[PDB]
């Protein structure tokens, strides 16, 4: 039902938009509001294969009184079984509880899901920010260390990538001098693109060489390493392999694969 | 010594525990491997690099084989069924397909280019201030107390190890901000005054070490009256 | 929610990023810098203001000796920011941009659906209800590719942006690290004057 | 539409990276502590009014 106010004469009804969302029945002069069908993405919640089989189901944006059939598009197939209502939709196939643990897998408006032994299931909750803590502050008292820990942490961060370069007339003609006599009339794109490819690659070697390039001498270590008790042999190089690499960067290289 | 006095802390401290500091960084440093290797998600950025780029050369390639529209997808077949004055019409849509084909990648490629740029250039900055020298910014260099880092290589990119310090095992005390002697007050040159609930001693904010209050290490600059807290006690000479 | 276009909700909200920020301030009014690089250790809070003058060039007496009047004028100055901010109006035009910037790439990517683009009909069921299966083609064609094109547009457009998004909320986040953990002797990075705190 | 090739996989792929980068940016701008400190019941500063 509407309750616009049509004017005796127009029928139909628009929006900002221009999309039709009124209409006037034709046999009984009345009003309708027009509006579209439930619709959404569909989103699967697993843990690894190696762990379990089971899935959980998202409905996104969705009121779930209003679907217990509908059909996939990209099919009729319901699940039923558990049924929670959420912000970010609603969920087929999860239990909430009422604990509170730190997130493991993202779901919506602060919602996580996890698989837990309860055997196990598949759990929703809220997210944790942490432990609570409350520092005793008065105005005549403080706080001061006894003793000290070294810690040492790592950092990785890329560089370059990868450099390529490509032909027009053979990616797109073969070898066909009728197709490269065709394409003659659509002007020096071609030269834009190896332009751009070209520039791409000498940005890359600039990079390396900015980051490394750093010193002007080579300096080598004493071929004796005592350093008042502190033992760098972990990152130093090692000479017994012929790649010249530390034991560390050595299970880097191994690590990475193509 | 020196890298311990630029964050506060006099050498005697370390000159005073140099085997007990070079245990700890030997485990520290012992750790790294397992803890690199163990985690298998550890090196994510590095391969999502690789990832890309096989991708993109991928989809590009498997592009050739769309039809956009024509009889067919190869230029033989073709040029080997049809004649000159009618093979243009479908060599054309081919033609368009393709161009459009190159224009995303390389539009998707300049994109990537400019945050590896980016990323670059962080690491540059953090090469020449991490390494060649002790960093005051907080939470730059790792978390903590920067000390001193190294570097190793990794493909398409650097790793970087921080080696920090960090406090442990406080305790409670009462302080006072100056202390009243002679209608006179006193107040630290470097450090706080402390108690331990009948006697009075200055020490330093981040390491206990406490000391006998003396004129040697407080300055007066001031009256008794004014100032809100005042505790008085004795000041040795 | 039109015509496939759908917006998906952040995953922190709005009361838990209200609970970090409760928590940042306590711990710097409470501790200091000390809790932005291990456990959290108590102070008074003259005292580590002392330590904050002593920081850039002052020592302690200048504030022990000067404590109401400092107060006073932290008291006024940090009530003339709430007027400050209500009265102008364009104060808060960067947050407000991006707002703008979304809802006009939406509202014209939305619009683009009643382009021709040299067919006969805008609309897929005339053409399905009119003319037939062999020579309907031709006319879909140009819609298809068209719409085809405004998507790709509407996608680069927001990878541009998106970068200078990434930008923005990389600076926000290297200051709250340096002028909140602790102080600043950069010039000029953390205000207009000698810091002391955020 | 199905005979102009996989664009279609390309352009979620973009909103899906934008979307995630999105959420990964103020994880890292405000995630900054470990515990939730809590200020005392009692609100006196030495003067200072907050
Ligand atoms: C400061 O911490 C270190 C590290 O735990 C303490 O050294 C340990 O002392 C215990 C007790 O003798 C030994 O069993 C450990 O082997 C020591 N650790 C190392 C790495 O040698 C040290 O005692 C602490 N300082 C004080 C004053 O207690
Ligand atoms: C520095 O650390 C390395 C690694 O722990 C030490 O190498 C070990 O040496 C012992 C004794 O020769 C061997 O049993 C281990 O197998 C070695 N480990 C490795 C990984 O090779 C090295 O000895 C230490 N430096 C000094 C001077 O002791
Ligand atoms: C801190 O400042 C606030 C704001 O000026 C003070 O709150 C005022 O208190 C007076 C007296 O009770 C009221 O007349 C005002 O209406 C209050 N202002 C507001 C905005 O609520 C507060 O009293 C100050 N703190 C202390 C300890 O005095
Ligand atoms: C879902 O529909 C029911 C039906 O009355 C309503 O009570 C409920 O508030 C709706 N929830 C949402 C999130 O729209
Ligand atoms: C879960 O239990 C807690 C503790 O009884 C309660 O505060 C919370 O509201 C419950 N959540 C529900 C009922 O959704
Ligand atoms: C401040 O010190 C006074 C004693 O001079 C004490 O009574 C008061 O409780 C202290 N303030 C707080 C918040 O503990
Ligand atoms: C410091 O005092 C507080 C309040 O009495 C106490 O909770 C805390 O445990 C004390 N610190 C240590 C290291 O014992
Ligand atoms: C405090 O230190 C003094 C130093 O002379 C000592 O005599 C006294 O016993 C100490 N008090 C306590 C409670 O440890
Ligand atoms: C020393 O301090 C006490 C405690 O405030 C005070 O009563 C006494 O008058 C002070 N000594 C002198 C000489 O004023």
């Amino acid at each position: 039902e509407s309750n616009k106010k049509f004017l005796p004469f127009q029928q139909f009804g628009r929006d900002i938009a221009d999309t039709t969302d009124a209409v006037r029945d034709p046999q009984t002069l009345e009003i309708l509001d027009i509006t579209p069908c439930s619709f959404g993405g569909v989103s699967v919640i697993t843990p690894g294969t190696n762990t379990s089989n089971q899935v959980a189901v998202l409905y996104q944006g969705v009121n779930c009184t209003e679907v217990p059939v509908a059909i996939h598009a990209d099919r009729v197939y319901s699940t039923g079984s558990n049924v929670f209502q959420t912000r970010a939709g609603c969920l087929i196939g999860a239990e909430y509880v009422n604990n509170s643990y730190e997130c493991d897998i993202p779901i919506g408006a602060g919602i996580c899901a996890s698989y837990q032994t309860q055997s196990q299931s598949i759990i929703a909750y809220t997210m944790s920010l942490g432990a609570e803590n409350s520092v005793a502050y008065s105005n005549n008292s403080i706080a001061i260390p006894t003793n000290f820990t070294i810690s040492v942490t790592t950092e990785i961060l890329p560089v370059s990538m990868t450099k390529t370069s490509v032909d027009c007339t053979m990616y797109i003609c073969g070898d066909s001098t009728e197709c490269s006599n065709l394409l003659l009339q659509y002007g020096s794109f071609c030269t834009q693109l190896k332009r751009a490819l070209t520039g791409i690659a000498v940005e890359q070697d600039k990079n390396t060489q900015e980051v490394f390039a750093q010193v002007k001498q080579i300096y080598k270590t004493p071929p004796i390493k005592y350093f008042g008790g502190f033992n760098f042999s972990q990152i130093l190089p090692d000479p017994s392999k012929p790649s010249k690499r530390s034991p560390i960067e050595d299970l880097l290289f191994n690590k990475v694969t193509l | 010594a020196y890298r311990f006095n630029g964050i506060g802390v006099t050498q005697n401290v370390l000159y005073e525990n140099q085997k007990l500091i070079a245990n700890q960084f030997n485990s520290a440093i012992g750790k790294i491997q397992d803890s690199l290797s163990s985690t298998p998600s550890a090196l994510g950025k590095l391969q999502d690099v690789v990832n890309h780029n096989a991708q993109a050369l991928n989809t590009l390639v498997k592009q050739l084989s769309s039809k956009f529209g024509a009889i067919s997808s190869v230029l033989n077949d073709i040029l080997s069924r049809l004649d000159p004055p009618e093979a243009e019409v479908q060599i054309d849509r081919l033609i368009t397909g393709r161009l459009q084909s190159l224009q995303t990648y390389v539009t998707q490629q300049l994109i990537r280019a400019a945050e590896i740029r980016a990323s670059a250039n962080l690491a540059a900055t953090k090469m020449s201030e991490c390494v060649l020298g002790q960093s005051k910014r907080v939470d730059f260099c790792g978390k903590g107390y920067h000390l001193m880092s190294f570097p190793q290589s990794a493909p398409h990119g650097v790793v970087f190890l921080h080696v920090t310090y960090v406090p442990a095992q406080e305790k409670n005390f009462t302080t006072a901000p100056a202390i009243c002697h002679d209608g006179k007050a006193h107040f630290p040159r470097e450090g706080v005054f402390v108690s331990n609930g009948t006697h009075w001693f200055v020490t330093q904010r981040n390491f206990y070490e406490p000391q006998i209050i003396t004129t040697d290490n407080t300055f007066v600059s001031g009256n008794c009256d004014v100032v809100i807290g005042i505790v008085n006690n004795t000041v040795y000479d | 929610k039109f015509n496939g276009l759908t917006v998906l909700p952040p995953l922190l909200t709005d009361e838990m990023i209200a609970q970090y920020t409760s928590a940042l301030l306590a711990g710097t009014i409470t501790s200091g810098w000390t809790f932005g690089a291990g456990p959290a250790l108590q102070i008074p809070f003259p005292m580590q203001m002392a330590y904050r003058f002593n920081g850039i060039g002052v020592t302690q007496n200048v504030l022990y000796e000067n404590q109401k009047l400092i107060a006073n004028q932290f008291n006024s100055a940090i009530g003339k920011i709430q007027d400050s901010l209500s009265s102008t109006p364009s104060a808060l035009g960067k947050l407000q941009d991006v707002v703008n910037h979304n809802a006009q790439a939406l509202n014209t990517l939305v619009k683009q659906l009643s382009s021709k683009f040299g067919a006969i009909s805008s609309v897929l069921n005339d053409i399905l209800s009119r003319l037939d299966p062999p020579e309907a083609e031709v006319q879909i064609d140009r819609l298809i590719t068209g719409r085809l094109q405004s998507l790709q547009t509407y996608v680069t457009q927001q990878l541009i942006r998106a970068a200078e998004i990434r930008a923005s909320a990389n600076l926000a986040a290297t200051k709250m690290s340096e002028c909140v953990l602790g102080q600043s002797k950069r010039v000029d990075f953390c205000g207009k004057g000698y810091h002391l705190m955020s």
